[PDB]
């Protein structure tokens, strides 16, 4: 496009997917820091990867200042090279190296209400992004934080047709998902962020389960035991099975025990076991949770 | 429910609106090509239709396929020997965008009865992907259809089937259907679908998500109703023999009306 290797110095490698590296880079001629994504064609018998195919397309029309911005595809016949804006740090990274004695309130307030904006964009656009987790979240020293890597996302029909499953980093991955509904939706990436709004309150994950059966258990745990009361349909689903054993649930105030109302509130909102009655992005921008957000660096 | 999208059908059916513009074909790209025709469009349209039910495609799939094509044909101009090239390439790329599981490159070579090599699909998928500059979140007549289909009060599957197939027949014949939004096809669609099974007319609901009046869709509505009545003679017959199969609920065999009524 607008852009050749010639005009980027590389700084060093900054990360690594399963498509190749992603190097900090500066753009000699304007002074722009950026992240090059190296996607290897050359050594594809397959063509383009599908991944890379979603990635570019969808992040093409999502201009949003929370979602991480596609400046720029250098098309070589040998490889493929994905200009995108730079920022220093994701949220994981965070948590574990400065958040050692936590994330202040106001900090975790201004982060979910972004990462909520740029998660209703999503929605709004027919984009869903299907692999929310703290890596995926990019944080800058302006305080902003914005959702990054789009190979797993999908663009949707509404309503919705079946999609592939098992999609969403396991810890991260909704009951809909886990009990092999033939349908999900939005109500996926919500479930995420819901997990991810926890685990910025404790600084660990919320449901760590190492396999997909223990995922279920550590959820039905911490949440009860889904019933049709609570969720219309679910003893229908493919992979509900009656023998699950029937755990309580626990009041919410044990879940995350230094979160007040308003915060316990929107979480419960986020966890709910009926995708129809989960929060949307867009209705939860608007929880009294926000009340007093600010924009606050890290 | 979620699966609805309630708090986003409204924001996603006005984008859609805005892209479908973005995503137009050039109306009269056919007659600036030296080389091919609507008629040979028509065999590579109704191609792709059988490449789609011998692979088990998604519909959308096969929408996307012809929004490429005819997007690529609108600024490259190619000859005939070529013209599938493109067309096996539309089809990969609109695999790998919207299937769970598309068909590898090697059966996309092997449904081409080895007239081009793996080599020549692969250059011709870069060729498109710079030519539409990764542009391929197209709106369809499909994503139109689905959403129009939620206003039916109640749901009858003969006529979401039919409004599937007439929508489809109209990716054939690039005269007329070029001159017309995929929003406004599956409209006339509907309406043809619903007045065809039930005798019932496009919906005031629609009118107000839409802003379109049977007023508004009396010109591609005339155009649908005589490619439904001349469909048994079309020398293209792919889509109709889809149709008759149970998925789709036989519709191919409901008998299209002999008058609309306005
Ligand atoms: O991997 C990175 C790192 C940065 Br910093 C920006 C973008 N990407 C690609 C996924 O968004
Ligand atoms: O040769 C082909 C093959 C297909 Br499939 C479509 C169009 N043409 C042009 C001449 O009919």
């Amino acid at each position: 496009g607008p852009g050749s290797m010639e005009n980027f110095q590389k700084v060093e490698k900054i990360g690594e997917g399963t498509y190749g590296v992603v190097y900090k880079a500066r753009n000699k001629l304007t002074g722009e820091v950026v992240a090059l994504k190296k996607i290897r064609l050359d050594t594809e018998t397959e063509g383009v990867p599908s991944t890379a195919i979603r990635e570019i397309s969808l992040l093409k029309e999502l201009n949003h200042p929370n979602i991480v911005k596609l400046l720029d595809v250098i098309h070589t016949e040998n490889k493929l090279y994905l200009v995108f804006e730079f920022l220093h740090q994701d949220l994981k990274k965070f948590m574990d190296a400065s958040a050692l004695t936590g994330i202040p309130l106001p900090l975790i307030k201004s982060y979910l209400f972004q990462l909520l904006q740029g998660l209703a964009f999503c929605h709004s656009h027919r984009v869903l992004h299907r692999d929310l987790k703290p890596q995926n979240l990019l944080i800058n020293t302006e305080g902003a934080i914005k959702l990054a890597d789009f190979g797993l996302a999908r663009a949707f029909g509404v309503p919705v047709r079946t999609y592939t499953h098992e999609v969403v980093t396991l810890w991260y991955r909704a009951p809909e998902i886990l009990l092999g509904c033939k349908y999900y939706s939005t109500a996926v990436d919500i479930w995420s962020l819901g997990c991810i709004f926890a685990e910025m309150v404790t600084r660990r994950a919320l449901f760590p389960g190492d396999s997909e059966i223990d995922q279920l258990f550590r959820i039905f745990r911490t949440l009860g035991t889904p019933d049709e009361v609570v969720w219309p349909g679910v003893t229908s689903m493919p992979d509900y099975k009656p023998s699950f054993p029937k755990w309580a649930r626990q009041d919410f105030s044990k879940v995350v025990p230094p979160l007040d109302e308003d915060g316990r509130s929107l979480l419960s909102q986020m966890l709910h076991y009926d995708p129809n009655k989960r929060i949307s992005a867009k209705a939860a921008l608007a929880h009294p949770f926000f009340q007093d957000v600010t924009k606050p660096v890290p | 429910g979620v699966n609805e999208v309630p708090d986003y059908h409204e924001d996603i059916h006005t984008y859609l609106r805005e892209m479908e513009v973005k995503c137009k074909p050039k109306v009269g790209y056919m007659k600036k090509q030296p080389d091919i025709t609507n008629s040979m469009r028509a065999i590579l349209v109704d191609w792709l239709v059988e490449v789609g039910e011998e692979y088990k495609l998604q519909n959308e799939t096969l929408h996307l396929a012809v929004n490429y094509i005819d997007r690529f044909l609108s600024s490259m101009s190619v000859l005939r020997g070529k013209l599938q090239l493109v067309g096996t390439a539309a089809m990969l790329l609109a695999s790998k965008f919207e299937e769970i599981y598309p068909p590898e490159v090697a059966e996309f070579v092997y449904i081409t009865d080895d007239t081009y090599t793996k080599k020549q699909v692969l250059r011709m998928e870069h060729l498109v992907l710079k030519v539409l500059a990764f542009d391929l979140a197209a709106p369809t007549i499909n994503q139109f259809l689905t959403q129009y289909f939620l206003h039916q009060q109640p749901a009858n599957c003969k006529v979401e089937s039919l409004a599937m197939f007439l929508g489809e027949l109209s990716l054939i014949d690039a005269d007329p259907y070029l001159k017309y939004l995929p929003s406004v096809i599956a409209a006339a669609a509907f309406h043809l679908a619903l007045y065809t099974v039930t005798g019932q007319s496009w919906p005031e609901s629609l009118v107000q998500k839409t802003g379109y009046t049977l007023e508004t869709l009396k010109p591609c509505l005339l155009d649908l109703h005589q490619t439904y009545l001349r469909a048994p003679q079309h020398a293209q017959q792919s889509i109709r023999e889809k149709y008759k199969n149970s998925k789709y609920h036989g519709v191919s065999l409901l008998n299209p009306p002999e008058t609309l009524n306005v």
